[PDB]
Protein backbone atom coordinates (compact mmCIF):
# COMPACT_ATOMS: atom_id res chain seq x y z
CA UNK A 1 0.00 0.00 0.00
CA UNK A 2 1.89 2.44 0.92
CA UNK A 3 5.55 1.30 -1.02
CA UNK A 4 4.08 2.03 -4.86
CA UNK A 5 2.72 5.19 -3.98
CA UNK A 6 5.71 6.57 -2.71
CA UNK A 7 7.74 4.99 -5.27
CA UNK A 8 5.88 6.80 -7.94
CA UNK A 9 7.05 10.29 -6.42
CA UNK A 10 10.50 9.63 -6.06
CA UNK A 11 10.75 8.22 -10.27
CA UNK A 12 8.22 11.23 -10.97
CA UNK A 13 10.74 14.59 -9.16
CA UNK A 14 13.59 12.27 -10.91
CA UNK A 15 12.04 12.93 -14.01
CA UNK A 16 11.64 16.18 -13.83
CA UNK A 17 14.90 16.66 -13.60
CA UNK A 18 15.67 14.38 -16.06
CA UNK A 19 12.81 15.39 -18.59
CA UNK A 20 13.21 18.43 -21.21
CA UNK A 21 12.05 19.15 -24.15
CA UNK A 22 14.29 19.15 -27.03
CA UNK A 23 18.06 20.45 -26.94
CA UNK B 1 9.89 6.62 -36.48
CA UNK B 2 8.76 4.24 -34.65
CA UNK B 3 9.18 0.56 -35.82
CA UNK B 4 9.34 -1.49 -33.10
CA UNK B 5 9.14 0.08 -29.31
CA UNK B 6 9.55 -3.59 -28.00
CA UNK B 7 12.80 -3.77 -28.81
CA UNK B 8 13.69 -1.16 -26.87
CA UNK B 9 11.63 -2.82 -24.11
CA UNK B 10 13.49 -5.80 -24.25
CA UNK B 11 16.60 -4.03 -24.55
CA UNK B 12 16.60 -1.78 -22.10
CA UNK B 13 14.84 -4.44 -19.45
CA UNK B 14 17.49 -7.41 -20.21
CA UNK B 15 20.68 -4.56 -19.95
CA UNK B 16 19.44 -3.73 -16.43
CA UNK B 17 18.67 -7.21 -15.50
CA UNK B 18 22.10 -7.92 -17.14
CA UNK B 19 23.87 -5.29 -14.82
CA UNK B 20 21.92 -6.67 -11.51
CA UNK B 21 23.42 -10.39 -12.78
CA UNK B 22 19.99 -11.70 -14.25
CA UNK B 23 19.99 -12.93 -18.07
CA UNK B 24 16.90 -11.46 -20.40
CA UNK B 25 16.54 -14.21 -22.71
CA UNK B 26 16.86 -16.66 -19.56
CA UNK B 27 13.28 -16.08 -18.76
CA UNK B 28 11.68 -13.32 -21.47
CA UNK B 29 11.42 -15.20 -24.75
CA UNK B 30 10.94 -11.52 -25.91
CA UNK B 31 7.92 -12.87 -27.99
CA UNK B 32 10.21 -13.74 -30.83
CA UNK B 33 13.94 -14.32 -30.69
CA UNK B 34 17.17 -12.24 -28.41
CA UNK B 35 19.00 -10.69 -31.68
CA UNK B 36 18.34 -6.85 -31.06
CA UNK B 37 20.38 -4.72 -33.63
CA UNK B 38 24.08 -4.88 -33.75
CA UNK B 39 25.35 -1.77 -34.59
CA UNK B 40 24.07 1.34 -36.71
CA UNK B 41 20.38 1.09 -36.18
CA UNK B 42 18.30 3.83 -35.89
CA UNK B 43 15.88 1.56 -33.45
CA UNK B 44 19.59 0.50 -31.78
CA UNK B 45 20.67 4.39 -31.13
CA UNK B 46 16.84 4.53 -29.32
CA UNK B 47 17.93 1.53 -26.85
CA UNK B 48 21.76 3.58 -26.56
CA UNK B 49 19.94 6.64 -25.28
CA UNK B 50 17.56 4.90 -22.81
CA UNK B 51 19.80 2.89 -21.11
CA UNK B 52 22.16 6.32 -21.16
CA UNK B 53 18.74 7.67 -19.79
CA UNK B 54 17.92 4.66 -17.33
CA UNK B 55 21.45 4.55 -15.85
CA UNK B 56 21.45 8.35 -14.92
CA UNK B 57 17.72 8.51 -13.56
CA UNK B 58 18.18 5.43 -11.78
CA UNK B 59 21.98 6.80 -10.57
CA UNK B 60 20.00 10.17 -9.21
CA UNK B 61 17.50 7.90 -7.76
CA UNK B 62 19.91 5.24 -6.06
CA UNK B 63 22.15 8.12 -4.58
CA UNK B 64 18.97 10.07 -3.10
CA UNK B 65 16.44 7.66 -2.67
CA UNK B 66 18.64 4.74 -3.00
CA UNK B 67 18.16 1.68 -5.27
CA UNK B 68 14.02 0.69 -6.12
CA UNK B 69 14.73 -2.99 -6.01
CA UNK B 70 15.11 -2.80 -2.55
CA UNK B 71 12.39 -0.65 -1.68
CA UNK B 72 9.27 -2.20 -3.63
CA UNK B 73 7.21 -5.45 -2.83
CA UNK B 74 5.76 -7.65 -6.00
CA UNK B 75 4.10 -10.77 -5.68
CA UNK B 76 2.62 -13.16 -8.02
CA UNK B 77 -0.80 -11.80 -8.15
CA UNK B 78 -0.10 -7.85 -7.25
CA UNK B 79 2.78 -7.39 -9.92
CA UNK B 80 0.75 -6.34 -12.72
CA UNK B 81 -0.95 -3.88 -10.01
CA UNK B 82 2.23 -2.67 -8.52
CA UNK B 83 3.51 -1.71 -12.16
CA UNK B 84 -0.10 0.06 -12.87
CA UNK B 85 -0.24 1.67 -9.55
CA UNK B 86 3.40 3.63 -9.97
CA UNK B 87 3.06 4.17 -13.97
CA UNK B 88 -0.26 5.48 -13.33
CA UNK B 89 0.60 7.58 -10.22
CA UNK B 90 3.63 8.19 -12.54
CA UNK B 91 1.86 9.96 -15.85
CA UNK B 92 -1.45 10.45 -14.03
CA UNK B 93 0.38 14.21 -13.17
CA UNK B 94 1.23 13.83 -17.27
CA UNK B 95 3.21 12.08 -18.93
CA UNK B 96 7.04 13.29 -20.01
CA UNK B 97 10.54 12.12 -20.69
CA UNK B 98 10.98 12.01 -17.17
CA UNK B 99 8.18 9.55 -17.02
CA UNK B 100 8.90 7.49 -19.51
CA UNK B 101 12.51 7.37 -18.06
CA UNK B 102 11.10 6.17 -14.79
CA UNK B 103 8.23 4.56 -16.56
CA UNK B 104 11.74 1.86 -18.13
CA UNK B 105 13.27 2.49 -14.85
CA UNK B 106 10.32 1.01 -12.86
CA UNK B 107 10.04 -1.97 -15.27
CA UNK B 108 13.48 -3.41 -15.19
CA UNK B 109 13.54 -2.43 -11.45
CA UNK B 110 10.55 -5.03 -10.92
CA UNK B 111 12.10 -7.77 -13.28
CA UNK B 112 15.25 -7.72 -11.41
CA UNK B 113 12.79 -7.62 -7.75
CA UNK B 114 10.91 -10.30 -9.35
CA UNK B 115 13.67 -12.04 -9.79
CA UNK B 116 15.54 -12.12 -6.59
CA UNK B 117 11.94 -12.97 -4.71
CA UNK B 118 10.58 -15.72 -6.83
CA UNK B 119 8.91 -14.43 -10.12
CA UNK B 120 11.33 -14.89 -13.09
CA UNK B 121 8.81 -15.23 -15.48
CA UNK B 122 7.02 -11.83 -14.30
CA UNK B 123 10.13 -10.05 -16.23
CA UNK B 124 8.38 -11.00 -18.94
CA UNK B 125 5.26 -10.55 -17.82
CA UNK B 126 6.29 -7.02 -16.83
CA UNK B 127 8.07 -6.72 -20.14
CA UNK B 128 4.09 -6.71 -21.86
CA UNK B 129 2.90 -4.51 -19.38
CA UNK B 130 5.92 -2.16 -19.81
CA UNK B 131 6.06 -2.29 -23.96
CA UNK B 132 2.07 -2.46 -23.89
CA UNK B 133 1.80 0.80 -21.89
CA UNK B 134 4.59 2.44 -23.85
CA UNK B 135 2.88 1.70 -27.34
CA UNK B 136 -0.91 1.80 -26.47
CA UNK B 137 -0.34 4.63 -23.33
CA UNK B 138 3.20 7.07 -23.89
CA UNK B 139 3.57 5.81 -27.17
CA UNK B 140 0.90 8.82 -28.86
CA UNK B 141 3.55 11.46 -26.36
CA UNK B 142 6.45 9.68 -27.99
CA UNK B 143 5.71 11.15 -31.37
CA UNK B 144 3.87 14.31 -30.15
CA UNK B 145 7.10 15.89 -28.52
CA UNK B 146 9.81 14.50 -31.27
CA UNK B 147 9.40 11.39 -30.09
CA UNK B 148 12.58 8.77 -29.63
CA UNK B 149 14.89 11.16 -32.01
CA UNK B 150 14.47 13.96 -29.17
CA UNK B 151 15.12 12.00 -26.30
CA UNK B 152 17.73 10.85 -28.12
CA UNK B 153 18.82 14.38 -28.79
CA UNK B 154 18.69 14.93 -25.46
CA UNK B 155 20.01 12.14 -23.99
CA UNK B 156 22.56 11.28 -26.90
Amino acid sequence: GGTMENLSRRLKVTGDLFDIMSG
Amino acid sequence: MSQSNRELVVDFLSYKLSQKGYSWSQFSDVEENRTEAPEGTESEAVKQALREAGDEFELRYRRAFSDLTSQLHITPGTAYQSFEQVVNELFRDGVNWGRIVAFFSFGGALCVESVDKEMQVLVSRIAAWMATYLNDHLEPWIQENGGWDTFVELYG
